[PDB]
């Protein structure tokens, strides 16, 4: 429920209405398929709440 | 407020309850779909009054 | 997931 969105250096996702930028994770995004498909795609990290919560 | 086109249309396409993906995963498709559908609008204003 | 961070 966003847009990704750039100011320059860092990717974010925001509400489409009014600008409030969060870091890009497995929890405000959706997987499907590869790479390939999609025109326009970029490359970024995706960030895995989960994994440093493993790592305690 | 400027949007590229595509990205308007996933917009769309979420307003009518079908997941964004499903265009961008299918856009060439849906673009040449419009595209074809427009040149019966042409030629049916062109075959009759 | 606290109580599953206990195992
Ligand atoms: C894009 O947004 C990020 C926000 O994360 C900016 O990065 C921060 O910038 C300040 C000021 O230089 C630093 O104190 C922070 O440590 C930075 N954080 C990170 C995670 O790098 C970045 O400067 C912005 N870029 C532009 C071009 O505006
Ligand atoms: C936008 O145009 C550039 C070339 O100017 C192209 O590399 C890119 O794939 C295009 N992206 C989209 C979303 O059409
Ligand atoms: C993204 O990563 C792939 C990894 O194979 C690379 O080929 C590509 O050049 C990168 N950049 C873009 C814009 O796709």
């Amino acid at each position: 429920e966003g847009v990704f969105v750039s100011n320059g250096t860092h990717w974010f996702v925001t509400q489409r209405n009014f600008y409030e930028p969060q870091i890009i994770t497995t929890d405000n995004t959706f997987v499907s398929g590869n790479c390939d498909v999609v025109i326009g795609i970029v490359n970024n990290t995706v960030y895995d709440p989960l994994q440093p919560e493993l790592d305690s | 407020l400027q949007i590229p086109f595509a990205m308007q249309m996933a917009y769309r396409f979420n307003g009518i309850g079908v997941t964004q993906n499903v265009l961008y995963e299918n856009q060439k498709l849906i673009a040449n779909q419009f595209n074809s559908a427009i040149g019966k609008i042409q030629d049916s204003l062109s075959s009759t009054a």
